[PDB]
């Protein structure tokens, strides 16, 4: 099995547009995700709130939709609760709160796209492991 | 002592190293090439990183019959297109 | 080559340094060169850390142990321990590294070029281990030196910028200490505190006024003691109590160092004042408590009444009582109720955690901090995979508190072993049977049978 | 009577750097192949077709995780000979089917036979009593019980230990979860023999070293001994008084002391072997019936025994699907045993 | 001689059937106290709430235990590292419920055994012996400290100290494996090399000495009668033993120096056990065994399991089951 | 409980004092050979 361009092709937006990540982008996405997100999100779960995971289905059912590049980049800029009702930048890492989450300070737009690409591609590889927790280890 | 030349004699002699400065690197290089040419994989039947699964398969190729086991492995191998 | 084989010295190569026991010049050499090695490591390791250092990740995510030591002293950091200038780290590193050259130069000189014995060269630098007065004198010089060191800590804290204070009002920050605790009831009160839970002996020191005052006391005590030992010679009772030989003095010092190592292990494990969690990561207790806090916050946002929530065992799911009635976090963290930290204390009233403050006054920064600490708990593998033992690879993290604690337990233990070894040997040698039993004078042979 | 047999006998027993012997004809090829098989397998050979595991340096394993793994369960107890009906003379397929496992197990067994024969042969030539071979009977009982009889009692070689560090660790944990092996009095006697043996080793070494006669001038005391000397190098009388006063009893007879040093770890290993023969048949010390009757009727009754059983249940359910792939276990999440939160 | 002087002479006397000594002066009351409390508790103690969740565990014989299942149960998690002597309880019934006997016993014991080590030094000195037998004893002693004191300190509770019983010991081991992956820790591995090696070398030395005993008896009597207590000559022929062993392996793999040999017999298990103790004492601060969970990954990124991952599944079973009622939040952080 | 506590404190103190004053009573000289170690 291989990491093909097809595997690396993921939704850019909600209107049926896709983008194809380079292998370098995939690697960058894994590195940046480990750097800024894995402390809470290792394996696709969420340690400080296990009710919400990073599975593609979960993200699709988020408001606004979070199962595409745009949705995820926006989330990393201005994160909301699952229903979109509250802005949670004060307690979740984002560009908007890079003052209080200093690791977001050097994340560039390119970086955010890479992280998003990681979050979308990983379950295409790992399946239920992603967001699965220890049951699937 | 039991008659053979003491090791400390041998490995401090010029001749030993004239021989072994060739024989030792030669063996090391041979072992390297055994892996680097990919021969090892084929000799022992070890999957390369792209040969554990077909592209969409996620089930282990477990051998389940004793006497047709060879053919099963051949079939698993064929299934990697 | 005086004394450099087993036949002349009595010691095999693997005990070769024992050939130095009565060779003061060369022994001076060994000591100075070793000091050189220590200072060398301090410099080099600091420069390594600084080179690998990313200013906007927490220090504890980066495998740093010396930069935290520097930042604790108030150098390079600002509010909440954020790095504002890496230059002092650079200075500390370079200066130690350069000094190590001077030390090594001296050490090598005395070790292989200088006078092998110092006694003929100088009565002042020469010594006989069995000369008690000279021993107490050198001891005294060194006590004065240590006193001065403690006083340098004091001077930093009071006149040269202050120290990093995790407890500063408004949030952790660098702060000048203006009123050090001088009251002996406080200072020595720490010394008489139980080492068990909720007490914690000197490890419980939780404010810099006490730290600084304590160092004033230790500075004066060491200088005074130094002077005392320069001016006196051991009294009769001491003379009859101790063994007086190089190996004996070494063994005594090994006992002292072992004790100090165990102490430092506990300090770095429990204390979050002189080892600020901003730099070292949260303590184990801290992170456990922080988990509790994190889920209380989440569930209460969902609408849970956390004060009245009965857990499966009958104890409070979030909140319960300590054995003396104080309101504490529930679950397994019931064990860690003696934990105290600046992010938690605003929720604490006279009877412990306060339900009104919990319901009404938890700030987003407290939630952030509790999340951070809960997810940087000091658990991880030898190959630095962060988390519980069953966690998958992904996070490269082992807490500095763990590195420091484990390293110093291993060292302290081996140092106790060394104390037993050298103390036992010193006794046997002083009595004259360290090389074995005299066949013609076996003591047991002149003793009455046991039965 | 100087025929070819006696000439060969002459050659085999030459006092050379590495003694050969008649036993060497069995020992050397068998030991060499066993070690070579292990090194060869752990370096190059997979366990993908037998276990669904990577198991070699080639695949990315390290020294702790490499192994030569047992054959698939479907092989049963096949000798799995290279020219056998399974591999049919095909070396690559043989490696993929786990033939190196039986190669190593079998050559290793004959090699151990060879080594003990070597202990006999050398003892006989030199003129000493053969207690070293006798003591070696314990490694033999262990290897035979664990690597042969145990899986012969089970479904297949699959459940034998696989030859590797982590693989062995897995064997330990499996035995805990499925067999409750720590509860077994035969294992317990084994533990007593091993730790008691280590204790004797340490205490005897230290005692000798600390009741030495001063037989030289040096502070390093090793040189003050001569192999040919008639005299004891340490005082048994002083040793005896010290231990009598410290611990209440002491050795007084050196011959008994040394025999006891044989007896303790050898007997311990033998007892462990017996318990493993029982486990070959799942004839376990798993439960105390009285405990279970009381506990089943009384939901407040709790001991460390019941607690350990809950741990075992966890082990079985959580490890089985991946550890026993031929069973095709699918345990839905909801059936997995778990305490609160975890 | 005055009274204090005579007392000192008796205490340090080399003529007592059991040596007392100054270390013995502390050792004797402490060991008696721990022993007496342990015996009474083992037989008759009521159940103890080890995990502080009002879920008392029965350890004593009279309360439904046998020798194998019985224990003196660790003190309550509600107590943590707090000092809980009898006089801190409102009543003995309370003291018992909360696991007070455990603290009494382990503290008196650790002190007493520390004094046992000291005493080995002390008698070595009175008898004109070399002093290092005590150093050997430091290896099992450090191990007891690790499991009774250091591990609790690191984890924040005596409730996580090793139980004083057989099955309780096994419980401690299984939980330790779930929480630290001790098997994959090199210090535990050195420990195993130390005890396996010790048993091996014990058997080896036993068998070689026994093999080379000099003929001094007939066939109808024990060979043991060929040695007499305090005889001056060695009772076996070491040159013959070495002649055997050096040929079993090769010449330079066998010891011909008895002192060197016995030193090795002391050092190997002692060092190995020192590391065993340090494994427990460092895992106490959660620096754990090697973790290779999902270390091997294919070209697409599928996880390729190794034996380390199977170990991981077993560890998960242990983890999710242990103390089934004591966790309310998703991470077990001590 | 208080009587128990005082009692135990007194006992502990007694034995600790024996240990200390005991090891101070010319211990290096209590050996079979060379006694003068002052
Ligand atoms: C001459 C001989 C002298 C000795 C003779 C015998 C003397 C008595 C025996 C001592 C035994 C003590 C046992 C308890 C050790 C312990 O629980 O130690 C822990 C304490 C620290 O206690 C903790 O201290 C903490 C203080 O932090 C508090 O304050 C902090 C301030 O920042 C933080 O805010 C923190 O959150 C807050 O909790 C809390 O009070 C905790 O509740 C409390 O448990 O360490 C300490 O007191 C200091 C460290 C003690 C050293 C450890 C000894 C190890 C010995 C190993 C032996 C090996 C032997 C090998 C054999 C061969
Ligand atoms: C002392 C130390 C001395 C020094 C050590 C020297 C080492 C020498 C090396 C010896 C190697 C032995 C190989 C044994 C192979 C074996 O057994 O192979 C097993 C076979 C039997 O085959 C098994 O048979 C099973 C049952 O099948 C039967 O039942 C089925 C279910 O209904 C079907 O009907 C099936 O068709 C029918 O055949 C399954 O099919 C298994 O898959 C299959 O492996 O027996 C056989 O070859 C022979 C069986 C009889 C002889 C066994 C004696 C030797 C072993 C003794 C160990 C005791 C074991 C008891 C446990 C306690
Ligand atoms: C911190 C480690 C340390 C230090 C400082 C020393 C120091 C010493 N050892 Mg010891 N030793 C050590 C570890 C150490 N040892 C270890 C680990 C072992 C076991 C292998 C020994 C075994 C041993 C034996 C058997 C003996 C000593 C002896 C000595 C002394 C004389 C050395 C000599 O004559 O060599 C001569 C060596 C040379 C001429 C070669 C070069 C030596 C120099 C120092 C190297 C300097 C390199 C350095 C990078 C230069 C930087 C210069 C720059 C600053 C300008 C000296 C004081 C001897 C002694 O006691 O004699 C009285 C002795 O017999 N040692
Ligand atoms: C107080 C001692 C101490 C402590 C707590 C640390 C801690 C750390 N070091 Mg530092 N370091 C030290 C001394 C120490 N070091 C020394 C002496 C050197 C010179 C070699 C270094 C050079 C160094 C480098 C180059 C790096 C670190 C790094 C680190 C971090 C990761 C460590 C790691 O992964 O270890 C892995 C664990 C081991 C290697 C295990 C060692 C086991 C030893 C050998 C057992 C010894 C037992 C005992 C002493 C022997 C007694 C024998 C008996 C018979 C008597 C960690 C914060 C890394 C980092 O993150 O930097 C930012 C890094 O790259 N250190
Ligand atoms: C504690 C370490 C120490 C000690 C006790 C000694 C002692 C000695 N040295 Mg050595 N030496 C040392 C370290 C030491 N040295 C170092 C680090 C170096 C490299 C610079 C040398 C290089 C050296 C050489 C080349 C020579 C000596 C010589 C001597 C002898 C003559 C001393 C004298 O007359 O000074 C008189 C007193 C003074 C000159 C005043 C010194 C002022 C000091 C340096 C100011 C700093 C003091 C302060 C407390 C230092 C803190 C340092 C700390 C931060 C690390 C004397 C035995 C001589 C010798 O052996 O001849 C046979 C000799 O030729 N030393
Ligand atoms: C009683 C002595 C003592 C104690 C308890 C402390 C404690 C502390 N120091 Mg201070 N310090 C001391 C002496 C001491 N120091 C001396 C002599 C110096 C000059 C070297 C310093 C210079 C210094 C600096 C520059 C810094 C500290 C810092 C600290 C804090 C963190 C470091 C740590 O964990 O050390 C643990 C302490 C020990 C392990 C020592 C315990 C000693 C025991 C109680 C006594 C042993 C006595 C001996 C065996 C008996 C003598 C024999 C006699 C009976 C015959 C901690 C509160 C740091 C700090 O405050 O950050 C803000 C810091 O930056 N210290
Ligand atoms: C490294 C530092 C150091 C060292 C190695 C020494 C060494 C010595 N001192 Mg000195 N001293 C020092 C620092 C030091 N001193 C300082 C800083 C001062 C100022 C306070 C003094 C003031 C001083 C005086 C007034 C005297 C000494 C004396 C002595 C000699 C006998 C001490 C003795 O018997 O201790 C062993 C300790 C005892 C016998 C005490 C009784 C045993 C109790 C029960 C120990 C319990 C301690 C406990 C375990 C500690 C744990 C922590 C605790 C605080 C809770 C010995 C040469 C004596 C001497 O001979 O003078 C000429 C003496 O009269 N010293
Ligand atoms: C000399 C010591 C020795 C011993 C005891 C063994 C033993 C074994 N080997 Mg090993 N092996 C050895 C050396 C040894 N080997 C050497 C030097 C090599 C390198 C060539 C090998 C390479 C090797 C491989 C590749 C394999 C084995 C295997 C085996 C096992 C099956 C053997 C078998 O069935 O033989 C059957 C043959 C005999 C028992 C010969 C008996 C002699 C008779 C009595 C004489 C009469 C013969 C007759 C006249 C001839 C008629 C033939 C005609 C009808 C065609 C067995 C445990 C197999 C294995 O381990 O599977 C897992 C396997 O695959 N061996
Ligand atoms: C005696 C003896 C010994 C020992 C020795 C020793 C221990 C020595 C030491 C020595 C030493 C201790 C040395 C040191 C040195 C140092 C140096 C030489 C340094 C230099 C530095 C520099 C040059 C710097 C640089 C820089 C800068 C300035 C900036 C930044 C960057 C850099 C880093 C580049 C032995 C064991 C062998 C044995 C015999 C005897
Ligand atoms: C906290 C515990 C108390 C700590 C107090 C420490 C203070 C330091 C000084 C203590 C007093 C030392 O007092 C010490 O004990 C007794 C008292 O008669 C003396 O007397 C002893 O002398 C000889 C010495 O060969 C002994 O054989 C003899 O048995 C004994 O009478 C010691 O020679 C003296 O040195
Ligand atoms: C097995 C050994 C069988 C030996 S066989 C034996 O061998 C002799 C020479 O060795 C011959 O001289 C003799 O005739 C023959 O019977
Ligand atoms: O206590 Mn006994 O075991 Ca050490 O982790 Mn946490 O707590 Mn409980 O859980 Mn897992
Ligand atoms: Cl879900
Ligand atoms: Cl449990
Ligand atoms: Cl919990
Ligand atoms: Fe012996």
């Amino acid at each position: 099995a291989e990491l093909t361009p097809e595997v690396l092709t993921v939704p850019l937006n909600s209107e049926g547009k896709t983008i194809t990540l380079t292998e370098k982008q995939y690697l960058e996405g894994k590195r940046l995700f480990q750097y800024a997100c894995a402390s809470c999100h290792v394996g696709g779960i969420t340690k400080t709130n296990p009710s919400l995971d990073l599975r593609t289905e979960t993200l699709a059912l988020a408001t606004p939709p979070r199962d595409n590049i745009e949705g995820l980049v926006d989330y990393m800029k201005n994160p909301t609760t699952y229903d979109g009702e509250q802005e949670i930048a004060e307690v979740h890492p984002s560009l908007r709160s890079a003052d209080i989450f200093p690791k977001m300070r050097n994340l560039t737009e390119k970086d955010l796209v890479a992280i998003a690409g990681h979050i979308l591609v990983e379950p295409k590889i790992l399946g239920d492991k992603w967001g699965g927790g220890k049951v699937y280890y | 002592t039991t008659g053979e030349r003491p090791f400390s004699d041998i490995i401090t002699s010029v001749r030993y190293w004239v021989i072994h400065s060739i024989t030792i690197p030669a063996l090391f290089i041979a072992g390297w090439l055994f892996v680097s040419t990919g021969l090892a994989y084929d000799v022992f039947g070890t999957p390369r990183p792209d040969s554990y699964y077909a592209q969409e398969q996620r089930s282990i190729p477990l051998v389940t019959d004793r006497f047709e086991a060879k053919q099963q492995v051949e079939t698993f191998l064929e299934q990697l297109k | 080559a005086t004394n450099r084989d087993q036949e002349s010295s009595g010691f095999a190569w693997w005990a070769g340094n024992a050939r130095l026991i009565n060779l003061s010049g060369k022994l001076l050499g060994a000591h100075v060169a070793h000091a050189g090695l220590i200072v060398f490591w301090a410099g080099a390791m600091t420069l390594f850390e600084l080179a690998h250092f990313i200013p906007e990740k927490p220090m504890y995510e980066q495998g740093l142990i010396l930069i935290p030591h520097i930042a604790t002293l108030g150098w390079g950091v600002g509010p909440g321990g954020e790095v504002v200038d890496t230059f002092p780290f650079f200075v500390v590193g370079v200066v130690h590294l350069i000094s190590s050259a001077v030390l090594g130069f001296g050490g090598v000189y005395h070790a292989i070029r200088g006078p092998e014995t110092l006694e003929e060269y100088s009565s002042f630098f020469g010594y006989d281990w069995k000369d008690k007065n000279k021993m107490t004198t050198i001891l005294g010089f060194h006590l004065i030196v240590l006193g001065i060191g403690a006083l340098l800590l004091v001077a930093k804290a009071m006149f040269f910028g202050g120290l990093y204070d995790t407890w500063a009002p408004g949030g952790g920050d660098v702060r000048v200490i203006t009123n050090p605790t001088l009251d002996p009831r406080v200072i020595f009160g720490y010394l008489l505190k139980s080492p068990f839970g909720g007490e914690g002996w000197i490890v419980s020191v939780n404010n810099l006024e006490d730290v600084v005052g304590g160092h004033i006391w230790i500075g004066l005590i060491c200088i005074a003691g130094g002077i005392w030992h320069i001016l006196t010679t051991p009294f009769g009772w001491a003379r009859r109590a101790f063994i007086w030989s190089g190996e004996a003095y070494l063994s005594y010092s090994l006992g002292a160092l072992s004790m100090m190592g165990f102490i430092a292990t506990c300090f770095v494990w429990f204390n979050n004042t002189v080892y600020p969690s901003e730099f070292y990561g949260p303590t184990g207790p801290e992170a456990s408590q922080a988990q509790a806090m994190t889920f209380l916050i989440r569930d209460q946002k969902l609408g849970a009444n956390v004060g009245s929530a009965q857990g499966p065992t009958g104890l409070g799911k979030y909140l319960m009582r300590s054995p003396t009635g104080e309101i504490i976090f529930g679950g397994e963290t019931m064990r860690f109720w003696d934990f105290r930290g600046p992010w938690l204390e605003p929720l604490r009233g006279p009877n412990g955690l306060d339900l009104n403050k919990i319901k009404n006054d938890i700030q987003p920064w407290q939630e952030r901090r509790a999340a951070e600490y809960m997810t940087h708990a000091p658990l991880g593998s030898l190959n630095s995979v962060g988390g519980v033992a069953t966690e998958i690879n992904s996070v490269n993290f082992v807490s500095p508190r763990s590195w420091l604690a484990t390293s110093h337990f291993v060292l302290a233990f081996f140092f106790l072993v060394g104390h037993l070894w050298h103390a036992g040997r010193a006794r046997a040698a002083a009595a004259g049977f360290e090389k074995g039993i005299d066949r013609e004078s076996e003591p047991v042979l002149s003793m009455p049978s046991l039965d | 009577e100087r025929g070819w047999f006696d000439i060969l006998d002459d050659w085999l027993k030459r006092d050379r750097f590495v003694f050969v012997g008649w036993s060497g004809i069995l020992l050397f090829p068998c030991a060499y192949l066993a070690l070579g098989g292990w090194l060869t397998g752990t370096t190059f050979v997979t366990s993908w077709y037998t276990h669904g595991l990577a198991s070699s340096y080639l695949e990315g394993c390290n020294f702790l995780t490499v192994a030569v793994s047992t054959p698939a369960n479907s092989m049963g107890h096949s000798l799995l000979l290279l020219w056998g009906p399974e591999a049919q003379g095909d070396f690559t397929r043989w490696c993929q089917l786990g033939g190196l496992w039986t190669f190593i197990a079998l050559h290793g067994a004959f090699g151990l036979i060879g080594f003990m024969l070597r202990q006999f042969e050398i003892a006989r030539l030199v003129g000493v009593r053969p207690y070293n071979a006798i003591a070696f009977s314990a490694p033999i009982a262990v290897f035979v019980s664990v690597f042969l009889i145990y899986p012969l009692g089970q479904s297949s070689w699959f459940f034998a230990p696989s030859f590797g560090v982590a693989a062995i660790f897995r064997f330990l944990l499996f035995f805990q979860g499925f067999h409750n092996w720590t509860l077994n009095p035969f294992h317990m006697m084994g533990v007593a023999g091993v730790l008691g043996g280590a204790l004797l080793c340490a205490i005897h070494g230290a005692t000798v070293e600390n009741t030495l006669f001063q037989d030289g001038e040096g502070a390093s005391t090793f040189r003050a001994f001569n192999p040919t000397q008639a005299e004891e190098t340490y005082s048994m009388v002083t040793a005896n008084r010290f231990w009598s006063q410290i611990f209440g009893i002491a050795f007084s007879n050196k011959r008994w002391l040394h025999f006891f040093m044989l007896f303790v770890p050898v007997t311990g290993l033998w007892m462990s072997a017996i318990g493993v023969v029982g486990l070959a048949l799942n004839l376990r010390s798993y439960d105390f019936i009285s405990q279970e009757i009381r506990a089943a009727e009384d939901p407040e009754f709790e001991t460390f025994y019941t607690k350990n059983l809950l741990l075992n249940e966890g082990i079985r359910a959580w490890m089985a699907p991946q550890d026993q792939p031929h069973e095709n276990f699918v345990f839905p999440e909801e059936v997995l045993p778990r305490g609160n939160a975890l | 001689a005055n009274l204090w002087e005579r007392f000192c002479n008796w205490v340090t006397s080399t003529d007592n059937r059991l040596y007392v000594g100054w270390f013995g002066v502390i050792m004797i009351p402490t060991l008696l106290a721990a022993t007496i409390c342990f015996v009474i508790a083992f037989i008759a103690a009521p159940p103890v709430d080890i995990d502080g969740i009002r879920e008392p565990v029965s350890g004593s014989l009279l309360y439904g235990n046998n020798i194998i299942t019985g224990a003196v149960v660790p003190s309550s998690n509600a107590i943590g590292l707090h000092f809980y002597p009898i006089w801190e309880a409102a009543s003995l019934d309370e003291w018992l419920y909360n696991g007070g006997p455990y603290q009494l016993i382990i503290f008196h014991f650790l002190l007493g055994a520390s004094c046992y080590m000291g005493r080995q030094w002390e008698l070595s000195y009175r008898l004109g012996m070399r002093p290092w037998i005590c150093v050997a004893y430091s290896a099992p002693l450090a191990s007891a400290f690790a499991v009774f004191l250091i591990y609790p300190i690191g984890q924040g509770s005596f409730s996580d100290g090793m139980p004083l019983g057989i099955s309780g010991t096994f419980n401690f081991m299984i939980v330790f494996q779930a929480e630290h992956n001790i098997l994959m820790h090199p210090f535990h591995q050195l420990g195993v090399a130390g005890v396996f090696g010790g048993a091996l070398f014990c058997a080896m030395h036993g068998s070689l000495v026994t093999s080379s005993l000099i003929r001094e008896t007939t066939e109808t009597e024990s060979a043991n009668y060929g040695y007499k207590f305090g005889q001056e000559e060695e009772t076996y022929n070491i040159v013959a033993a070495h002649g055997y062993f050096g040929r079993l392996i090769f010449q330079y793999a066998s010891f011909n120096n008895s002192r060197s040999l016995h030193f090795f017999l002391a050092a190997w298990p002692v060092v190995g056990v020192w590391f065993a103790a340090l494994g427990i004492s460092t895992m106490a601060f959660n620096l754990n065994g090697f973790n290779f969970n999902h270390s091997v990954i294919d070209a697409k990124g599928n996880v390729i399991n190794t034996w380390a991952d199977i170990i991981n599944r077993a560890n998960l079973g242990m983890e999710v089951m242990h103390e089934r009622n004591a966790h309310n939040f998703p991470l077990d952080l001590a | 409980m208080e009587t128990l506590k005082i009692t135990v404190y007194i006992v502990v103190t007694f034995f600790v004092l024996l240990f200390v004053f005991g090891f101070l009573s010319g211990d290096p000289a209590r050996n079979p050979k060379r006694k003068d170690l002052e």
